[PDB]
C-alpha cells in the first residue's frame, strides 16, 4: 500500500507568513504585537510523522486538488485521539475519534479503510464549509490553551517555481476547542484505485518574536518588520 | 512635539494594570463586591496619581 | 473667603447625563445542560474527575437556587449575586463526590491528598464551588467502595490535571514487580459510606464551575431580554457585556467579516457592531468641561 | 531541644521515613531544600494530639 516518494529541498521564506493577531478594527496606524511568528528570511523546508514543534506554516501551489486533509497527533494510535481534517467536493469534515491509522493512510477514492481500521470512541464532530475553493495556498496551525487555530489565505500568482516576494495577511477561519496534545502530524492525498504520483509542498516553523505592523486607511495590513532580523529592524521598532 | 509626546504618554498611561485584575473600573464594579473591590481600586488610584 | 475680589474664576465641572439604557444579545434561545450535569445518580472519583464543557446556550442559574439548600456555596472570581448578567465564552463544568471533612481542602492556595495527588485549582482561579450532602444517595447500609481516592504520588500535581494512572506506590527502591507489600503499596483507597455516619464522614456531591474571561466574542450570557436602538443622544449601551456611555451613530468604517470591535491610536473604543443586526456604529463620548465664574469686586 | 551542625545534611531519610500526615514549611519552601547552606539547626520533638 506504499506508494510515497519524499525528496526534500531547502529554500528561503521571504516575507511570508504574516496573519491578523485577534479581530480588532485598525486603522492608518502602527502597532507592536509578541506573538508567534514565521521569522523572516527563513530555511523553510520543500518537499517532494513531520514533528509539530509549536505551530506549522504549510504551503502548496498545486491546482490538481490532489492534496486534502490533515491528521494530527501525538503516537498516532487508536490509544490516543488525534485530529483528522478530510476535504472534498462539498464539505470539510474535522473528527476527533482515535482511529487506528496506517503507516501509509490516503484516499482510495472513497473508502477510508487504507486511511485507519476503524472509528472508535470520540465526542467532538465539525462539519462546514469546505476550506478549499497559478495560485497559491497557505495555511498556519496552531494550537494554545486548549484551542486549536487555523488561519488560512489564498492568493493567484504568476508563473514562478520559488515563494513570490510580498505581503498578503492571513486571515482567521476557525477555532476548535479541542484541548489535547498535538506533537506530530501527516498529510493526506488522494490516490486513484493505485497509480503512481507526486506532489510537492513548503513546510515551516513559528517561533515567540515580537513584529511591528502597518494598517492602511481601510484597516489591511500592508507591511511589517521583524524586530531581530538586523541592526536597522531595531532601530525601525524602536523609533516606531 | 513635546506637548503632544507628552499628552500622549499620559493618556497611554491609562491601560496599565499596576498589578490589579483589571484596568477598567467598570470591570471591577460589575464583577467583585463592595467590601473586596477596594484592594484593586486603591493601586489604580496610586499609579495613576 | 466672604470677599471676591475682581476677576474669572474656576469652579467646579459639568457634564451631560444619559437619557436612558440600551441592552442588546444575540437572538439565541437553547437553555445551557446545567439540570443534566446535576441529579445525574451517577458521579465520578476524586482521581477520576469528570470535565464537562457549557456554551452557546442561555445561562440560567435559577436551577441552581431551587435544586438544593447547598451546605457550600464559595465564590472566589466574582461574587455569586452578580452572576445572571455577565457574559463569558465556555465554561466549565466538574463533578465529583467527596467527604464532608475534606470539602474546605479544595480550594485555590490550600494544600491537602485532595489538593496534591487528586485534584488542585491554578491561584489565578475564577470560579465557584458548591458541596451538597448526599447521604440519602450513595451511602449503602453495607457501605459502598465505587469511590477511591489516591493518597500517595511522588510529587505535587499541577493545575487542571487529571490522574488517571493506577500503579503500586513504590516506597522506595526494594523490587516487588506488580506485588503487594514491601515497599509497594496501593494508594488507592475505597471510601467507606454508611447510614449511621454522622456528619464529617457522609459523603458530599461538589461542583467547580470555571470561567474564562477576554478570550472571544461572548457565546453564553442572555437572561435579560434586550431593547430597541436609538442613535444621536446621551445612552448607556450593553453589547453582548461591553458597557459603556455615549453617544451612537452611523458608521462608514469598513470592517472584516470577523472583527467586530474598534479601536485608535490611543487604544479605545471607537466602534462597535451591532449583534442582532450586522451594523457599524461610532461611539462619541458625550459633553463634559470646565465651568467658570466671572465677577466684578463684591464692594 | 537539640542543635544540629557540622555535618553533611542529607533529607532523604525524612522522605523515606514515613508519609507523613502534615508538612509544613514557611521560611522556605520544602523543594529547594538540598542545596541550601546553615549555620546550625534546632531540632524540637514531641507528641500532640491529632
Ligand atoms: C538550510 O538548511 C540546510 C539543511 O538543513 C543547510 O544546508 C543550509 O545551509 C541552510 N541554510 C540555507 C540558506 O539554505
Ligand atoms: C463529502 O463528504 C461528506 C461527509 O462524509 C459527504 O456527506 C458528502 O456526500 C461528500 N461529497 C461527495 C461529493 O461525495
Ligand atoms: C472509549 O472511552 C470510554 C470512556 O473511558 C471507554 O469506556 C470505552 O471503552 C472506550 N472505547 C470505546 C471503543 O468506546
Ligand atoms: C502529550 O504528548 C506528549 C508527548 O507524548 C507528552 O509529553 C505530554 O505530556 C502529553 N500531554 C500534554 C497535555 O501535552
Ligand atoms: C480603501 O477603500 C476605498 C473605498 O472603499 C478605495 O477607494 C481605496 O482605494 C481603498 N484603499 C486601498 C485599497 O488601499
Ligand atoms: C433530578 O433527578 C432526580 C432523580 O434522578 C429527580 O428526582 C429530580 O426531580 C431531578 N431534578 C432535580 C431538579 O433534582
Amino acid at each position: 500500500v506504499n506508494l510515497i516518494t519524499r525528496t526534500q529541498s531547502y529554500t528561503n521564506s521571504f516575507t511570508r507568513g504574516v496573519y491578523y493577531p485577534d479581530k480588532v478594527f485598525r486603522s492608518s496606524v502602527l502597532h507592536s504585537t509578541q506573538d508567534l511568528f514565521l521569522p523572516f528570511f527563513s530555511n523553510v523546508t520543500w518537499f517532494h510523522a513531520l514533528p509539530f514543534n509549536d505551530g506549522v506554516y504549510f504551503a502548496s501551489t498545486e491546482k490538481s486538488n490532489i492534496i486534502r486533509g490533515w491528521i494530527f497527533g501525538t503516537t498516532l494510535d487508536s490509544k490516543t485521539q488525534s485530529l483528522l481534517i478530510v476535504n472534498n467536493a462539498t464539505n470539510v469534515v474535522i473528527k476527533v475519534c482515535e482511529f487506528q491509522f496506517c503507516n501509509d493512510p490516503f484516499l482510495d477514492v472513497e473508502s477510508e479503510f487504507r486511511v485507519y481500521s476503524s472509528a472508535n470512541n470520540c465526542t467532538f464532530e465539525y462539519v462546514s464549509q469546505p476550506f478549499l475553493m497559478k495560485n497559491l495556498r497557505e495555511f498556519v496551525f496552531k494550537n494554545i490553551d486548549g484551542y486549536f487555530k487555523i488561519y488560512s489565505k489564498h492568493t493567484p500568482i504568476n508563473l514562478e517555481r520559488d515563494l513570490p516576494q510580498g505581503f498578503s495577511a492571513l486571515e482567521p477561519l476557525v477555532d476548535l476547542p479541542i484541548g489535547i496534545n498535538i506533537t506530530r502530524f501527516q498529510t493526506l492525498l488522494a490516490l486513484h484505485r493505485w497509480t503512481a504520483g507526486a506532489a510537492a509542498y513548503y513546510v515551516g516553523y513559528l517561533q515567540p518574536r515580537t513584529f511591528l505592523l502597518k494598517y492602511n486607511e481601510n484597516g489591511t495590513i500592508t507591511d511589517a518588520v521583524d524586530c531581530a532580523l538586523d541592526p536597522l529592524s531595531e532601530t525601525k521598532c524602536t523609533l516606531k | 512635539n513635546h506637548n503632544a509626546q507628552a499628552l500622549n504618554t499620559l493618556v497611554k498611561q491609562l491601560s496599565s494594570k499596576f498589578g490589579a485584575i483589571s484596568s477598567v473600573l467598570n470591570d471591577i464594579l460589575s464583577r467583585l463586591d463592595p467590601p473586596e473591590a477596594e484592594v484593586q481600586i486603591d493601586r489604580l488610584i496610586t499609579g495613576r496619581l | 473667603s466672604f470677599t471676591v475680589e475682581k476677576g474669572i474664576y474656576q469652579t467646579s465641572n459639568f457634564r451631560v447625563q444619559p437619557t436612558e439604557s440600551i441592552v442588546r444579545f444575540p437572538n439565541i434561545t437553547n437553555l445551557c445542560p446545567f439540570h443534566e450535569v446535576f441529579n445525574a445518580t451517577t458521579f465520578a472519583s476524586v482521581y477520576a474527575w469528570n470535565r464537562k464543557r457549557i456554551s452557546n446556550c442561555v445561562a440560567d442559574y435559577s436551577v441552581i437556587y431551587n435544586f438544593a439548600p447547598f451546605f457550600a456555596f464559595k465564590c472566589y472570581g466574582v461574587s455569586p449575586t452578580k452572576l445572571n448578567d455577565l457574559c463569558f465564552t465556555n465554561v466549565y463544568a466538574d463533578s465529583f463526590v467527596i467527604r464532608g471533612n475534606e470539602v474546605s481542602q479544595i480550594a485555590p492556595g490550600q494544600t491537602g491528598n485532595i489538593a496534591d495527588y487528586n485534584y488542585k485549582l491554578p491561584d489565578d482561579f475564577t470560579g465557584c464551588v458548591i458541596a451538597w450532602n448526599s447521604n440519602k444517595l450513595d451511602s449503602k447500609p453495607s457501605g459502598n467502595y465505587n469511590y477511591l481516592y489516591r493518597l500517595f504520588r511522588k510529587s505535587k500535581l499541577k493545575p487542571f490535571e487529571r490522574d488517571i494512572s493506577t500503579e503500586i506506590y513504590q516506597a522506595g527502591n526494594k523490587p516487588c514487580n506488580g506485588v503487594a507489600g514491601p515497599n509497594c503499596y496501593s494508594p488507592l483507597q475505597s471510601y467507606g459510606f454508611r447510614p449511621t455516619y454522622g456528619v464529617g464522614h457522609q459523603p458530599y456531591r461538589v461542583v467547580v464551575l470555571s470561567f474564562e474571561l477576554l478570550h472571544a466574542p461572548a457565546t453564553v450570557c442572555g437572561p435579560k431580554k434586550s431593547t430597541n436602538l436609538v442613535k444621536n443622544k446621551c445612552v448607556n449601551f450593553n453589547f453582548n457585556g461591553l458597557t459603556g456611555t455615549g453617544v451612537l451613530t452611523e458608521s462608514n468604517k469598513k470592517f472584516l467579516p470577523f472583527q467586530q470591535f474598534g479601536r485608535d491610536i490611543a487604544d479605545t473604543t471607537d466602534a462597535v457592531r451591532d449583534p442582532q443586526t450586522l451594523e457599524i456604529l461610532d461611539i462619541t463620548p458625550c459633553s463634559f468641561g470646565g465651568v467658570s465664574v466671572i465677577t466684578p469686586g463684591t464692594n
